Parts: structure tokens; C-alpha cells; sequence
């Protein structure tokens, strides 16, 4: 499962 | 702190090209040195701080599991002892990982949280801090890991508690937060049904509430709700 | 150093690791450690050593580029006065680049080159001399730009010649050297004609060699053929 | 144009 990938702004 | 000389809107200027340029580390640390001046984010520094730490505790956390995969192999039947060098290695990197989320921690600590009264900043903040004691859970393994585990879920449940109360269901913050806390009961407290009956509860509602949003708006949440939708059809 | 207390086979192992975790910083730091044990290096820690840096210098160059465009784009006429930090940003990751380099060039000099007397392990040490002279040589701009490209094209040219006496026409350090130098003269040494005829000649001449290969070694320069024909199908 | 990658052993 994946959380938020928040790795781009 | 090395970012002590550097004015704040620089840190921040720094901080957007080190994005472009993926430089995570650099934006990290100009966040950090941003964060220190000691005056509130806003809505667009808060995001640039979360992306910076993001990539980079995701490298650690990627870089962890393939050491933790060769070390748990190595112990086996019938595998040759190599010595103490992946176990040497993986605890190296899993230091550098806990140090990166203590850092964050103490961030959020001194004194993100205790000066966001706003809904979006407090909730933003508390997610993250359930987020890197989450991170810090994957990787524990003593006595202290059950403390680590109340951690993180004390965060995401003071966060929910706010969210439901100051923020529209489709609101994205609200959304990640309850995506990221069902990824905890899945991944982390062993909860797997609590995990599915927050991310379907979670989406039902969001599904009702995108009749009041512009398109813009709508956009930005149904991306949430895939996710969760995704993680539904994972887990089911 | 901070890897003098670890043995030399551990380091070898945890660099082999590194590389798995996509760790390449580490990986250049464990393989700078072995090379500082003072043995010669064989193929396979050679291969180590350069992928380690070639990472690491990688993303360098990458964010070097990013920079040095938005850089550019600042200087035109109309872009409004953003103030000093695109610069200073560039030049931090410029000096942090000409740092890795003089390193690889250091341990190149000390003493890699001078005891390296078969013509895989010297061609080999030649050609990285070249390349990170040629990094070096992408971001000049001073007094020494000349001396900086006169040192890769020296490197590549020792290279060469004992290549050419030492090598068949299809090994592929002889290959990849003769690569690496076709684009020192078209990216570099503004000799895109010298540039054309040695990637042509090179391809030609391994063309005519690879009948006398094993089906592997044949996949091995066919790999770097292709690369060759690439750039002279962009150049042409 | 490209020189060798060199990114995997």
C-alpha cells in the first residue's frame, strides 16, 4: 500500500 | 547552524531550486535553516519542507529495506556467514534514517506545532509527525518500540480529530492525513480492518462533498482518492 | 580517513551493498577507502570504484546543468533582478563537483596510474584521468580552461596509443575510451569533424573484429557499438 | 551525445 508520495511541490 | 548567515527568503529561494535541480539533501537543509529563523511557514514553505524531507528520508528508507532483505536472507538455513558487514551496513544507514526523522521531530517540536492554530497548518504538521514516527516504526525493534508506535498514532489522531472538525471531507490535507494513518493501521499497528474501514469511510465521504468544489479543487482530491482507492483494492 | 580502520574486503563488500541500495555516495567512500589501502586494484574493484563516482558526479552534473540554465535565462534581457542566489547556488554545487573530481584525479595520481602496468588496468585508469578532467572542463570558464582540456585530451591520447598497440579493436575499454574521447572533441574541444571520423573509424574497426568473438564478448562490444553509431547518428 | 553511462557494475 502507499501513502502520499509527497515528494514533488 | 550553517544556515544562520543566509537570509530567510534565500534559504527559500535555495530551497526551490535545490527542488528543480534534485538536490533533496540541499533543500532539506535550507528548509531547516528557514524553519530556524523562527517565524511561521506558509502554505507553500510548509509543502516545500515535507517534499525536501520526503525524498530524502525516502532514500534511507528505500536504501534500509534492500539491507534489511540481504540481512534477513543471510540468516537462513544454509547460507554461507559473510560476517558482520550487511548487518554493519544496514545499522549505519538505519542511524542515518532515525537521525533525519529526529530531526524533523525537533523541528516540529521547536516550535512548529505549538504555533500553528490554524487548522491547515496544525493538522499538516501533526500528520507529519505521525509520518516520522511512522518511519521510526519501521525500523524498530527494541523496548521502546511500542512507545515509537503510541507515538505516531497519537499525532495522527489528534491531526484526525482536528481535520474532522475544521475541514471539509474532500479537503486534501484531511485526505492525506487519513490515507497516511491507514497505511499505519495496515503497515504498522497490525490493524488491518481499521485500515480499510478508514480509507472507505474516508472516501465515501469525500465522494459526497465533490459536488461543492471547482474543477481545480476536484482535481486535487479525486488524486487523493485514488490512492485510497488503490490501497482498498490492495488490501481487498 | 574515516575507512582506515575497516579491512579492505569489508570495504570491497559494503560497496557491492552500496551500489544494491542505490547508495552511491557511500559506495564512492567505502571504494576510496579500499584504493587508500595501498593494493592494486582488480577488474572487477576498478569497475566498482568508477561506478561509484560516475553516480556521484552524475548528479552533480545533472543539478550543475539545471542551475547554470536558470542562470543563463536570469542574464537575458527583460528576466527581472532575482539577486545573488542562482549563482551562488550553482557555484555551490560547481565547487562541490570540482571537488569529486580532484578527488578521483588525487587518487588516480596517488598512486593508481603509476602502478598500473597492464594495458587493461592503465588503459582503463587513463581513460577515468580523461573524463573527470573533461567534468572539470564542462564547467570552466577561467585562466585554466585551456590547461584543463589540454590535461583530458593528454589522458585520452596515452590512452589511446597503448590501446591501439595493446588491445583488439573490440575490447571494450579500447571501445568505451575511444567513445568517451569523440565526445571530449565534440563537446569540448569544438572538433566535431575529429569527433565524427574517431567514433566512425572506432565502429568500423570493431565491425571487422567481431568475428572472432565468443557470443558474450560479442554482446559485450556490440553494447558499445551501438553507442557510437547513437552519437553519430546525432552528429550526422 | 553520450558518453559511456557507467552507472551499473
Amino acid at each position: 500500500a502507499g501513502s502520499i508520495p509527497g515528494r514533488r511541490s | 547552524g550553517a544556515m544562520g548567515s543566509m537570509e530567510r527568503a534565500s534559504l527559500i529561494q535555495k530551497a526551490k531550486l535545490a527542488e528543480q535541480a534534485e538536490r533533496y539533501e540541499d533543500m532539506a537543509a535550507f528548509m531547516k535553516g528557514a524553519v530556524e529563523k523562527g517565524e511561521e511557514l506558509s502554505c507553500e514553505e510548509r509543502n516545500l519542507l515535507s517534499v525536501a524531507y520526503k525524498n530524502v528520508v525516502g532514500g534511507q528508507r528505500a536504501a534500509w529495506r534492500v539491507l534489511s532483505s540481504i540481512e534477513q536472507k543471510s540468516n537462513e538455513e544454509g547460507s554461507e556467514e559473510k560476517g558482520p558487514e550487511v548487518r554493519e551496513y544496514r545499522e549505519k544507514v538505519e542511524t542515518e534514517l532515525q537521525g533525519v526523522c529526529d530531526t524533523v521531530l525537533g523541528l516540529l517540536d521547536s516550535h512548529l506545532i505549538k504555533e500553528a492554530g490554524d487548522a491547515e497548518s496544525r493538522v499538516f504538521y501533526l500528520k507529519m509527525k505521525g509520518d516520522y514516527y511512522r518511519y521510526l516504526a519501521e525500523v524498530a525493534t527494541g523496548d521502546d518500540k511500542k512507545r515509537i508506535i503510541d507515538s505516531a498514532r497519537s499525532a495522527y489522531q489528534e491531526a484526525m480529530d482536528i481535520s474532522k472538525k475544521e475541514m471539509p471531507p474532500t479537503n486534501p490535507i484531511r485526505l492525506g492525513l487519513a490515507l497516511n494513518f491507514s497505511v499505519f493501521h495496515y503497515e504498522i499497528a497490525n490493524s488491518p480492518e481499521e485500515a480499510i474501514s478508514l480509507a472507505k469511510t474516508t472516501f465515501d465521504e469525500a465522494m459526497a462533498d465533490l459536488h461543492t468544489l471547482s474543477e481545480d479543487s476536484y482535481k486535487d482530491s479525486t488524486l487523493i482518492m485514488q490512492l485510497l482507492r488503490d490501497n482498498l483494492t490492495l488490501w481487498t
